[PDB]
């Protein structure tokens, strides 16, 4: 799969295994980022509704593609959408799972381990993939083709035990909605910044929606700092506001420690202030 | 475990022609429906017209400029007469609703104890519409009727007849009305809001001729005569669907 | 100068006018979007900035006589809400058949957007049309023996729905008007 000048393969043989090759060929400036490195993918278990597709797509792929800012993107057997994230430094490149599909199919479905709905992959917006909801015992759309719904990704810190229990629609308590708002607003901060800096902005939108993401991070940042607090846990909330970004935001979690009455976290976040002055 | 919605909420914050539109359709549905010729808004309609005249010149000067993308032009134009359409039927509402009261207009006009005058009611258009139109009515009644009739009965303001000369509007015709609570969202300003049962709050409403006190639950629709809801409509607090 | 057939009431084309008046997500399946490197949309009755920053194949949200407009154009593909689809319609119909003195939580335009997305959107649904037309006609039946129902409780005073939608509203406005006016100047007549 090729999105401009950039070039994204997948090989897989008996004797070299599964692994991964991107490029940047350009009309200028041939640089190579990857050739032939390991990919992190399941491929699949190898009754006739997966043996007709499988015998047709022996790898699982269903889809290869890029992302709207140029992140590659694959999404596997398993149904999971897996990003690669910080490809152009090749030292801190790293595979971050996005979507575990089945995982939001059994969340939308109101707990149901539901069968007949599968997710066929098109294309991935920022914090959206693009994607069929394919209806039927199919996993592949037919020619009326519907259109295509949009599924926002979340970081799979989803775990099925807690929602069946305190559920007695899923509804996901306050403190892990944090957790992935927290996390799906670091790693997509961390795409956006490295986007930004270095192919530099397509559009004008992408500065105000990286400061809107920062704003996300430190809100569940101070959701989770809340729950800290609640515990009277001072070495956790000391550890989730040394990783608070912005300024603003301190200055409210001052007010958390004000509210649990924690007076040795107020004097170690002034300490932390007192640092972030100089 | 510690409720820090107030923080958060204090954290995130660290006229308009939309709104004047939406105005308009809920000055054109209270109107539709209200036996009462409702008072004119006068600045919302002076700003209407002077929208429609920067757009006319806009879409003119946008025709004498004609890539073709002729979709913003089409936007432009169904813009123009849609606009155009709402316009048309609420002034056509209230001027058929002229048209029913000209007589208890032309009292109303007539006494100056009453503070209501067509000042603070009608459009100038409206006031001259009202106004040839009573004259006009009142010559083909002349020449027509009442000549031959003598002088105690030519009157068309008369009261003290068997039956009533002047015609009335229905101040207690029955209306669908759906409760908005106040315009703002801020709801603790109203002094006439009152927390009910089961966590809804209502507005209380007296009917005098049954002598009843009615809640009406924010959220809920209804029908209700138009004198007991004068009061909230005047204040806007309800819509008439 | 007003007809005599839209004095007291509204006629259905303007509660499809005031339901074409509405925001409504969207797919564009053309681009308006300025690169970093065409004249404008620039509305006054809408905010343009979702129609400013049109991307084809995103969601989006533009008023629904922009939505017919371009669908006809078929530039742009009308998305369905959540209440269109087969699952939640049967919540509504459970719903309806649970609580016989309550109606649904439907919204206020269910049946003239479904009458304007079956009639212009043909492609569009990612449920079959055959069972939501059948679902939005069994919601209509029993809506409408619920309000057959709540007929017989006219009362003098006053009389309260709590989610009947706008076009039932001019199915049973004259009607009801006409009775509980004449009942009140009854009753009035009758006071001393």
């Amino acid at each position: 799969t090729a999105q401009n000048y950039r070039v994204f393969s997948v090989h897989y043989s008996q004797f070299h295994g599964l692994s991964y090759s991107l490029s940047e060929l350009g009309t200028s400036s041939k640089r190579y980022y990857k050739r032939e490195c390991p990919l992190p993918m399941s491929l699949p278990n190898i009754k006739d509704a997966n043996l007709d597709y499988y015998n047709f797509n022996p790898m699982g792929i269903k889809s290869l593609f890029f992302s709207s800012y140029g992140d590659p993107c694959i999404f596997g057997s398993d149904n999971t959408l897996l990003l690669l994230s910080k490809w152009r430094s090749p030292e801190e490149s790293k595979w971050l799972p996005i979507l575990d599909s089945n995982m939001e199919i059994w969340k939308m479905s109101g707990g149901k381990e539901t069968t007949d709905i599968h997710v066929w992959p098109l294309a991935l917006a920022y914090d959206t993939l693009n994607c069929i909801l394919v209806k039927g015992k199919h996993i592949w759309p037919e020619f009326p083709l519907p259109l295509p719904s949009e599924m926002e990704i979340r970081m799979p810190v989803f775990v099925k035990s807690k929602l069946l229990e305190e559920n007695k629609e899923i509804q996901i308590p306050v403190s892990m909605a944090a957790e992935e708002e927290y996390l799906r607003s670091k790693v997509l901060s961390e795409l956006l910044t490295d986007t930004l800096e270095n192919d530099g902005e397509m559009y004008g939108n992408e500065n105000e929606v990286l400061a809107a993401l920062n704003g996300a991070y430190d809100k569940a940042l101070l959701r989770l700092f809340a729950s800290a607090c609640s515990d009277q846990n001072v070495e956790k909330a000391l550890s989730l506001a040394h990783e608070l970004k912005q300024d603003r935001a301190l200055t409210a979690a001052v007010k958390i420690s004000e509210r649990a009455e924690l007076p040795s976290l107020v004097k170690k976040i002034n300490n932390i202030r007192e640092a972030r002055y100089e | 475990d510690i409720n820090i919605d107030d923080i958060l909420a204090e954290l995130d914050k660290e006229v308009s022609p939309q709104q004047d539109f939406s105005d308009l359709m809920k000055s054109w549905k209270n109107e539709r429906c209200s036996p009462e010729l409702l008072p004119y808004p006068h600045q919302l309609m002076k700003r209407l017209l002077n929208r429609i005249s920067m757009q006319s010149q806009l879409i003119e000067n946008i025709s004498m400029g004609f890539n073709e993308s002729k979709l913003p032009l089409l936007c432009m134009e169904t813009e123009l007469e849609r606009l155009k359409f709402v316009i048309r039927s609420y002034i056509r509402c209230r001027l058929s609703k002229i048209d029913k009261f000209s007589l208890y207009l032309r009292q109303l006009n007539e006494d100056e104890n009453s503070l209501i005058s067509l000042t603070d009611l009608l459009s100038k258009d409206e006031i001259k519409y009202h106004d040839t139109h009573s004259l006009i009515w009142l010559k083909l009644v002349n020449d027509s009727i009442l000549k031959y009739m003598p002088e105690e009965l030519q009157a068309i303001n008369d009261t003290e007849g068997s039956v009533n000369m002047i015609d009335e509007p229905d101040w207690n015709k029955f209306v669908f009305i759906h409760v908005n609570g106040p315009p703002d969202g801020k709801w603790n300003e109203d002094p006439l809001l009152q927390e009910n049962e089961f966590g809804k709050p209502c507005y209380t409403v007296t009917i005098p001729d049954l002598k009843e006190e009615v809640e009406l639950t924010i959220g809920s629709i209804y029908v209700m005569r138009y004198e007991v809801i004068r009061d909230l409509l005047r204040d806007d607090k309800v819509a008439l669907i | 100068s007003l007809p005599a057939h839209l004095q007291q009431t509204f006629s259905p084309e303007e509660i499809q006018f005031i339901v074409e008046n509405e925001p409504i997500k969207i797919f564009p399946r053309i681009t308006t979007r300025q690169k970093i490197r065409h004249t404008r949309w620039q509305l006054i009755t809408t905010d343009d900035k979702a129609l400013n920053n049109m991307v084809a194949m995103r969601s989006t949200e533009v008023v629904l006589w922009i939505a017919l407009l371009l669908k006809q154009q078929s530039k742009c593909s009308i998305v369905a809400p959540q209440w269109l689809t087969t699952k939640e319609l049967d919540r509504k119909i459970q719903y309806e058949k649970t609580h016989p003195d309550r109606f649904s939580e439907l919204p206020w335009n269910w049946l003239v957007l479904a009458r304007i997305l079956f009639n212009k959107a043909k492609d569009d649904f990612h449920d079959p049309i055959h069972e939501l037309r059948g679902k939005i006609q069994d919601l209509r039946e029993i809506r409408q023996i619920k309000v057959l129902k709540g007929l017989k409780y006219l009362n003098e005073s006053h009389l309260q729905l709590d989610n009947l939608s706008l076009l039932e509203i001019n199915e049973l406005r004259p009607f009801i008007t006409e009775i509980m006016d004449k009942l009140r100047e009854i009753h009035t007549a009758s006071l001393t």
